[PDB]
DNA sequence: GTCCCTGTTCGGGCGCCC
DNA sequence: GGGGGCGCCCGAACAGGGAC
């Protein structure tokens, strides 16, 4: 078969990211995978005279993962329907990918080593021979292919739309439970996107308000203003007039008391003109609630939130994990790019341990916030 | 040696090194006998290239520039083996290849970068691994590891320690079969041109490997000779706290951070005698006989950790009470800020990820900290937060939170509006308050910033409320300080906040947006601004 | 943007190993 | 007047958010 020839980009080097300490059963499991795509030349040992890396390990039958993420920003550069219907079914398609030798001028780049429990024995350090799993130009060059491979199943079943995103490969149809179901394995021998609801901003309802209770209001609904123009908070603002004590009773007069109905009012309908563009970056934002529950907004400018949200369910590190791949599926299938997330846990912690709860294809990119113990108050 | 050589080039635009420079008597004793045994070569003028060269009956050559010049390598050494990791085995020795480097070719078009002189008051090439050069370690244990594998794949039940030129090998032979499989273990490494010179072949305990003393049943640390000055540069106390540092893995209860801090900004530091106390502690310590023991996957592994004081902790790590693998310290400044929870969550993280090197799991813990506070921190902490499975363990002092925050406004308490400002090109500032029952105070700061005013502020309030307040701040920056219940800081206006905290019954803290004309807010605001 | 401040990575000192 | 690794500590340099 013919290879591709694949670059970096200009003024642009190889990964040289470290490999992190592996669990036994991680390496044991690794090293069992690594031979037999040794055994069957997809990858061949090299040595230190390769100067790049990349991270590796494995998610539970074990899955090799390889965090290419830093290759994917350096090497060289969708269904609105999908994200309409009733039933939407995700499959791994990744090995398809060993199928296709890669440039060899390339292969320099995929360097791995897997590392030894005590440190017994220095790294053993493997190539890619062909397309790897979790690379970004690992679907650009099977993708031709891929048209083929499934277009009978595609005029056989114009009503089921299909939809690729790296090792994955996304299903969607308006078939009924069962019928779904059994149309998929066909497809294999070859998640419902409309039950995802928008977190509305919600004000507290209460018969009797305190100089506290109002401050409090007025200051969630400050913050709203920005998301939501029309808001007001003058009428509120003046029953704070002197300086009270927080626990005060304060009745609402007539202006306030529906200036807050009216506030309620626009928060009670959807936010207006926010458009994805694809050549911008997608951001996505989490906050801990407590409760188990955690909310997130995704935006591509600050306030422009193209979707909110809510995942609720104690594990906060595992919470957090299984928040930041619900939330990165469904930016996939509604958009077809992962977001880099803006993370509410320390570096350390985080790296401690994400990688136990991990059971996805890709890996998105996050930096680590320190975040205000306010936005928290904003979306209950 | 017919290990087959691994191909090197210099980085793409640049060309090899041209550097120039009575130790010389000693230079061409080695030299000549290098040649002889075809470690190197004599070259001609031809050769543009030259790198200095010095002795110190050891001879070794600055190859600063050539590395530079050098391709970059992909390290394969990724840490160091410990002696808590290793299992019980019957039968164990420990061995060592002479001459590691030099029984180990170089890449033929890369030797005449290596080219070097020997002074004149004669010119060579390496034909092997130079000592100096960038790239000799990877590739000598790169070389080493594909030359152990034949022999690993045909033994694997040998274990076989790896390090650099350094081989401890261990089986659950009888002392007799295991001292035949060294032997062709020492075979095997001539054939691949290995020498493993009898005078360094250590076939009884105790094995000294690594650092450590190992025996049978128990291992210990080779002994540790702390500096005892009278003086102290920056570098001794450097020197001292990381003897201490590699003490720590075996040594319960050592202690650093008082020593450590001693080094900030900064010749001789006069010992701050809070430092000379825990040296003599750490001293007394020494004159202990430790010993740790070895792994066996069939028990639980177990982290302890204790509180040592101020934001330094000791660990260790057993399976069997009183016997632990390991031991450890954690004594990290990490944040402006901190509390005891937050810096054993830390613990917990250094210990977790420690022991997955080691033993390629994590153990179960055992805390000085009651489930109940755990639950209670993790609740009013916003960012996510987490440790393993854990059991209480009663070993004061057990691990607080020094303070709370109310939840809810405190009924009849005293409410302070507080308030800062501060002009930036003056640095002139004024912290104060406002208050229901119509008391109000400003105060005017010197070098100072916004920040700084609104911790001034919030410090008023507390001095001179009563033992329960009420407070109000529009300032996102103090309420995230104080929200997070810090129990120690960098900062000294923080620490006073903190002092103050611990004494009051009950504070709440609340937080209003600045300049909405907002009750008391917008009061001392006014009285605060005015000037700046 | 600035200033401030807090967080992280980096490089250098020391330790230890080869 | 040399090299590679891991750890610990520091300050310096940089990124990023809040408040001007
Ligand atoms: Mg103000």
């Amino acid at each position: 078969i013919e290879t591709v020839p694949v670059k970096l980009k200009p003024g642009m080097d190889g990964p040289k990211v470290k490999q992190w300490p592996l669990t036994e059963e991680k390496i044991k499991a690794l090293v069992e995978i690594c031979t037999e795509m040794e055994k069957e030349g997809k990858i061949s040992k090299i040595g230190p005279e390769n100067p790049y890396n990349t991270p590796v390990f494995a998610i539970k039958k074990w899955r090799k993962l390889v965090d290419f993420r830093e290759l994917n920003k350096r090497t060289q550069d969708h269904p609105a329907g999908l994200k309409k219907k009733k039933s939407v079914t995700v499959l791994d398609v990744g090995d398809a990918y060993f199928s296709v030798p890669l440039d060899e001028d390339f292969r320099k780049y995929t360097a791995f080593t897997i590392p030894s429990i005590n440190n017994e024995t220095p790294g053993i350090r493997y190539q890619y021979n062909v397309l790897p799993q979790g690379w970004k130009g690992s679907p650009a060059i099977f993708q031709s292919s891929m048209t083929k491979i499934l277009e009978p199943f595609r005029k056989q079943n114009p009503d089921i739309v299909i939809y690729q995103y790296v090792d994955d490969l996304y299903v969607g149809s308006d078939l009924e439970i069962g019928q779904h179901r059994t149309k998929i394995e066909e497809l294999r021998q070859h998640l419902h996107p409309d039950k995802w609801t928008v977190q509305p901003i919600v004000l507290p309802e209460k018969d009797s308000w305190t100089v506290n209770d109002i401050q409090k209001l007025v200051g969630k609904l400050n913050w709203a203003s920005q998301i939501y123009p029309g808001i007001k908070v003058r009428q509120l603002s003046k029953l704070l007039r002197g300086t009270k004590a927080l626990t005060e009773v304060i009745p609402l007069t007539e202006e306030a008391e529906l200036e807050l109905a009216e506030n309620r009012e626009i928060l009670k309908e959807p936010v207006h003109g926010v458009y994805y563009d694809p050549s911008k970056d997608l951001i996505a934002e989490i906050q801990k609630q407590g409760q188990g529950q955690w909310t997130y907004q995704i935006y591509q400018e600050p306030f422009k939130n193209l979707k909110t949200g809510k995942y609720a369910r104690t594990n906060d590190v595992k919470q957090l994990t299984e928040a930041v791949q619900k939330i990165t599926t469904e930016s996939i299938v509604i958009w077809g790019k992962t977001p880099k997330f803006k993370l509410p846990i320390q570096k350390e912690t985080w790296e401690t341990w994400w990688t136990e709860y991990w059971q996805a294809t890709w890996i998105p990119e996050w930096e680590f916030v320190n975040t205000p113990p306010l936005v928290k108050l904003w979306y209950q | 040696s017919p290990i087959e050589t691994v191909p090197v080039k210099l980085k793409p635009g640049m060309d090899g090194p041209k550097v120039k420079q009575e130790k010389i008597k000693a230079l061409v004793e080695i030299c000549t006998e290098m040649e002889k045994e075809g470690k190197i070569s004599k070259i001609g003028p031809e050769n543009p290239y030259n790198t200095p060269v010095f002795a110190i009956w050891r001879k070794l050559v600055d190859f600063r520039e050539l590395n530079k010049r050098t391709q970059d390598f992909w390290e394969v050494q990724l840490g160091i083996p410990h002696p808590a990791g290793l299992k019980k085995k019957k039968s164990v020795t420990v061995l060592d290849v002479g001459d590691a480097y030099f029984s180990v070719p170089l890449d033929e078009d890369f030797r005449k970068y290596t080219a070097f002189t020997i002074p004149s008051i004669i010119r060579y090439q390496y034909n092997v691994l130079p000592q100096g050069w960038k790239g000799s370690p990877a590739i000598f244990q790169s070389s080493m590891t594909k030359i152990l594998e034949p022999f690993r794949k045909q033994n694997p039940d040998i274990v076989i320690y790896q390090y650099v030129d350094d081989l401890y090998v261990g089986s659950d032979l009888e002392i007799g079969q295991h001292r035949t499989k060294i032997e062709e273990l020492r075979q095997h490494l001539l054939r691949w041109g290995l020498t493993t010179p009898d005078k360094k072949h250590q076939k009884e305990p105790p094995f000294l490997w690594m650092g450590y003393e190992l025996h049978p049943d128990k291992w210990t640390v080779q002994p540790i000779v702390l500096p005892e000055k009278d003086s102290w540069t920056v570098n001794d106390i450097c020197k001292l706290v990381g003897k201490l540092n590699w003490a720590s893995q075996i040594y319960p209860g050592i202690k650093v951070r008082q020593l450590s801090k001693l080094l900030r900004g900064t010749e001789v530091i006069p010992l701050t005698e809070e430092a000379e106390l825990e040296l003599a502690e750490n001293r007394e310590i020494l004159k202990e006989p430790v010993h740790g023991v070895y792994y066996d996957p069939s028990k639980d592994l177990i982290a302890e950790i204790q509180k040592q004081g101020q934001g330094q902790w000791t660990y260790q790590i057993y399976q069997e009470p009183f016997k632990n693998l390991k031991t450890g310290k954690y004594a990290r400044m990490r944040g402006a800020h901190t509390n005891d929870v937050k810096q054993l969550t830390e613990a917990v993280q250094k210990i977790t990820t420690e022991s997955i090197v080691i033993w390629g799991k994590t153990p179960k813990f055992k805390l000085p900290i009651q489930k109940e506070t755990w639950e209670t921190w993790w609740t009013e902490y916003w960012q996510a937060t987490w440790i393993p499975e854990w059991e209480f363990v009663n070993t004061p002092p057990l691990v607080k939170l020094w303070y709370q925050l109310e939840k809810e406004p405190i009924v009849g308490a005293e409410t302070f509006y507080v308030d800062g400002a501060a002009n930036r090109e003056t640095k002139l500032g004024k912290a104060g308050y406002v208050t229901n029952r119509g008391r109000q105070k400003v105060v005017t700061l010197t070098d100072t910033t916004n920040q700084k005013t609104e911790l001034q502020a919030i410090y008023l309030a507390l001095q001179d409320s009563g033992l329960e307040v009420n407070i109000v701040t529009d300032s996102q920056y103090a309420l995230g300080i104080i929200q997070a219940q810090p129990d120690q800081s960098e900062s000294e206006l923080v620490n006073q906040i903190i002092e103050q905290l611990i004494k009051k019954e009950k504070v709440y803290l609340a937080w209003v947006p600045a300049h909405k004309g907002i009750g008391g807010n917008e009061q001392v605001d006014k009285l605060v601004s005015a000037g700046i």
